[PDB]
RNA sequence: AUGGAUUUUUGGAGCAGGGAGAUGGAGUCCACUCCACGCAUCGACCUGGUAUUGCAGUACCUCCAGGAACGGUGC
């Protein structure tokens, strides 16, 4: 079950709750993100959860796209150009997945716009200093894990790593 | 209840001295003794007056016809 | 007078000198040749002044009605 | 004689909207009476200028030219006038 | 159509005018027509200074009206 | 009853310049003026023009040059256009065509 | 003759230009004579605003162009 | 007369429109209706300090217009007689 | 009070902007299913509280026991089923 | 085979950003300082401290102090 155009033609479409438009691509069990041209570009919002995905790539140019729920896929890693594909992505969920190092956050901190970043249940959050070392390496990140980035936090990730 | 027409009847028939808002310009206002008026609110004043708020300064206009396209409000003068 | 109402007013000052001035603040002295129902204005030999002054002599000129602010007669 | 549209804005009428001008100015309350030119009486309002700061009044009524636009309650959608 | 207003229930209450220009009056309302053109009574201009000054009955045209805010309870 | 308000009334300055394919300057509201011929007009002064110079003036419309704060004129050639007629402000007849 | 240039885009998703300058893009469901028009799921752009469900005055639109298919 | 008429006439036309807004419209009409409402296809608009966009299709309010720029080609004479 | 698809969630650091509050609480709550809507005011009385309507009843059970006490904004919330049922899905229904 | 005179389609729009300094850089533009932080008001927002534990379908939402980035209106 390949994400394909035919698939995103027949998917659920509409505005949701927080007023966004968003398109659901829920539970197809789909393993690699590709074929986005035929969005055209018109979501806000695009509903991931519940997928295979191994990695967070394979975007085509999407300039309105600016949440991304991936949530409960088996995202390993992180691609190198999204920020190149993906502009004004200001929140991603990614929550119950598969990050396990540090290193593999890395690419996060081309985003200039992200704002919102949940990476709880993913093995990662249990590597000592995990907090500090995102707050320093995607500084842009204003609420890590639903709690708030605060200057104490920015400060003492100053020192470790500076 | 007045209608706002007839308060104007009532104007040209009295000969105040008429003080008008114009549209969109507070800068200036104009002034005369409405002689007859039309359905569309256009008015004829006799020796009529451009009136600077800014400059304290009055411009002599004699015999106008003021479309009423300019007309923001109707006041009534002592003077 | 009793009661001289716009549009003979108008009418009288046909044939004759008048000064338009033009929301726009722009004014246009000419002979007024005529005058419609809507009060679109045909001027003659106009002139314009802009800031009071003297700016071109223009000769046959149409005047859209939406413009005029309005008119005198010199 | 009357536009669909303005038959969707009567059907707001006891509901609360927001109103904003051509100004500018966020009026939001309870929609009285709605005129078919787009005449709009208001009350318990809140407003909020252009520049922010925000008031509370009792009763307004606005002119139907002079608003930009409205926002009517998501109750309306539904029905009838889907054709 | 060429309907009424519906302002009776605005009459002999006093309002709080705002108008283009940035303009606000206040005035006990006297009367209107269909074009929604007002009378108002014990006018007062309210200056942008903060200043009031006290202008009598007035005609306000329809046409440059905004917005209307009563004062009393209807 | 019509055209002859066309033909004698301020309008008439149209109606002449048609006949004669006489040229008119109008200056718009745009702050641009339209010289040329009328081919068509209506009520509302909308107009089918023909031989239509636009001449207007700008400051320097900065892109990949200087500053060099000094008014300039401009101008341009529209051989066939339609005007709205809300744009009018005025419309100039003269010894323009001679 | 068949009047459709505007009911062809009912139902469709719309980007709509005021005259100050702004986008709304909603649901076009409905408009009229003065092009009052009714939208559906709107927001607003210039930063983004969600609004719901908006009817704009014709006065102040200035174009639509087709954004989206219909939800 | 009226000259709306002869714009209801341009269908397949491609032309240049030139809003009140400053704004640049160059496309091929699809439709003119009574109020001067304005339809197009391919079109290359361009806002005032802008750099061009390009739409499938573009409605205009007809108020909005300051004026058309017609093709050179285009036989007026022809499109004049009712 | 029975299995609801509304949850009613009190304990909520009020000091988050309204907006703010529904889009932490749309990301957050996604993982257990789609939420229709979300119902949360910042009045004297409401103020701390939200309403959270899922599409999928299971997802409403799964969501109140899994992020029972789950620190959110600094607080541990506190999350139950809600006592009536949701407009939303009383239309969605008949 | 169709409508330019107050709420819609023949438009009331157009246009300019205070003054100075042996200021700095590329008559114009940008940054900094001083006189007149251009002034006042409202909203959201940034720091702390502090109040509220409440079952809802919403202009906006505790209060106190400080900081002012943005938007609107008036002079």
């Amino acid at each position: 079950v390949k994400l394909t155009a035919e698939l995103i033609e027949q998917a659920a479409q509409y505005t949701n709750a927080v007023r966004d438009r968003e398109l659901d691509l829920r539970g197809y069990k789909i393993p690699v993100i590709e074929n986005l041209g035929a969005t055209l570009d018109q979501f806000d919002a695009i509903d991931f959860s519940d997928n295979e995905i191994r990695k967070l790539d394979g975007f085509p140019l999407l300039r309105r796209l600016k949440t991304l729920l991936v949530n409960n896929n088996r995202i390993c890693r992180i691609g190198e150009g999204l920020d190149q594909a993906l502009p004004d992505l200001t929140e991603l969920i990614l929550t119950n997945n598969s990050l396990v190092e540090l290193g593999d956050l890395d690419p996060l901190a081309s985003l200039k716009s992200l704002t919102y970043l949940c990476i709880l249940r993913n093995p990662v959050t249990n590597k000592k200093h995990y907090r500090l070392y995102v707050i320093y390496k995607v500084p842009q990140v204003r609420v890590l894990d639903f709690q708030k980035v605060k200057l104490k936090e920015r400060q003492e990730a100053e020192k470790m790593f500076k | 209840m007045v209608q706002p027409i007839n308060l104007i009847f009532r104007y040209l028939q009295n000969r105040s001295r008429i003080q008008v808002w114009l549209y969109e310009q507070v800068n200036m206002r104009i002034e005369g003794c409405i002689i007859g008026f039309d359905e569309y609110m256009n008015l004829v004043l006799d020796d009529a007056e451009e009136i600077h708020s800014k400059t304290k300064s009055r411009k002599q206009l004699g015999r106008i016809m003021l479309k009423g396209d300019n007309i923001t409000l109707l006041q009534s003068v002592s003077n | 007078s009793l009661p001289l109402n716009p549009k003979p007013f108008l009418n009288g000052l046909t044939g004759k000198p008048v000064m338009v001035k033009l929301k726009w603040g722009m004014e246009y002295k000419g002979y007024l040749v005529s005058v419609d129902g809507y009060m679109n204005m045909q001027l003659a030999n106009t002139e314009e002044y802009i800031d009071g002054a003297l700016s071109g002599h223009l000769g046959e000129v149409l005047i859209r009605c939406n413009n005029v602010l309005y008119i005198r007669g010199v | 004689s009357i536009g669909v549209p303005i038959k969707v804005l009567h059907e707001a009428e006891g509901h609360i909207v927001t109103c904003e001008t051509n100004t500018g100015e966020v009026y939001r309350g309870k929609l009285i009476e709605a005129e078919d030119n787009m005449n709009c009486q208001m009350s318990n309002i809140t407003v909020t200028y252009r520049d922010g700061r925000v008031a509370q009044l009792e009763q307004v009524y606005i002119r139907g030219s002079k608003i930009r636009f409205l926002i009517l309650p998501d109750m309306l959608k539904n029905a009838p006038m889907l054709k | 159509k060429a309907h009424p207003p519906e302002l009776k229930k605005f009459m002999d209450k006093k309002l709080s005018l705002k108008l283009n220009g940035g303009r606000h009056v206040q005035g006990i309302l006297r009367g209107f027509d269909p074009f929604m053109n007002l009378v108002i009574d014990e006018c007062v201009e309210m200056a942008t200074s903060g200043q009031q000054n006290n202008i009598g009955m007035v005609v306000i045209r329809g046409n440059s009206i905004i917005m209307l805010e009563a004062l009393e309870r209807v | 009853r019509e055209e002859e308000e066309f033909n004698t009334g301020p309008l008439s300055v149209l109606t002449q310049s048609v006949k004669n394919n006489t040229q008119v300057l109008i200056n718009c509201r745009n702050n641009k003026k339209l010289l040329g011929r009328v081919k068509a007009f209506d009520r509302h002064c909308n107009m089918v023009l023909e031989n239509v110079k636009e001449m207007w003036t700008e400051v320097p419309k900065s892109g990949k040059g200087k500053k060099k704060s000094k008014p300039v004129n401009k101008d341009r050639y529209i051989s066939k256009m339609f005007l709205r007629g809300d744009s009018v402000i005025v419309v100039l007849r003269n010894p323009l065509i001679a | 003759g068949k009047s459709s240039k505007m009911l062809q885009h009912i139902d469709y998703r719309m980007r709509c230009i005021l005259q100050d300058g702004r986008i709304f893009i909603g649901t076009f469901k409905a408009f009229d004579k003065h092009m009052n028009l009714i939208l559906c799921d709107c927001d607003e752009f210039r930063e983004k605003r969600v609004l719901g469900l908006v009817l704009l005055r014709g006065e102040n639109l200035v174009s639509m162009t087709v954004e989206g298919p219909p939800p | 007369m009226k000259l709306v008429r002869f714009l209801m006439k341009l269908s397949h036309e491609t032309v240049t429109i030139e809003l009140k807004n400053g704004t640049q419209v160059h496309g091929t009409i699809t439709g003119v209706d009574v109020s001067m409402n304005t339809h197009l296809k391919a079109v290359k608009m361009t806002l005032k300090n802008r750099e061009p966009v390009q739409l499938e299709t573009l409605s205009i309010r007809g108020n909005n217009i300051r004026y058309f720029i017609l093709p050179d080609s285009l036989p007026l004479d022809t499109l004049l007689v009712d | 009070i029975r299995p609801n698809h509304t949850i009613y969630i009190n304990n909520m650091n009020d000091k988050i902007k309204k907006e703010e509050l529904k889009r932490s609480l749309y990301a957050l709550f996604s993982q257990f299913g789609h939420v229709v809507d979300i119902v949360a005011l910042k009045t004297m009385k409401m103020r701390g509280q939200a309403f959270v309507i899922f599409k999928e009843l299971g997802s409403s059970t799964n969501a109140l026991r899994q992020l029972q006490g789950f620190p959110f904004y600094g607080k541990p919330m506190r999350i139950q089923y809600a006592k009536t049922d949701s407009d939303i899905i009383s239309k969605m229904r008949g």
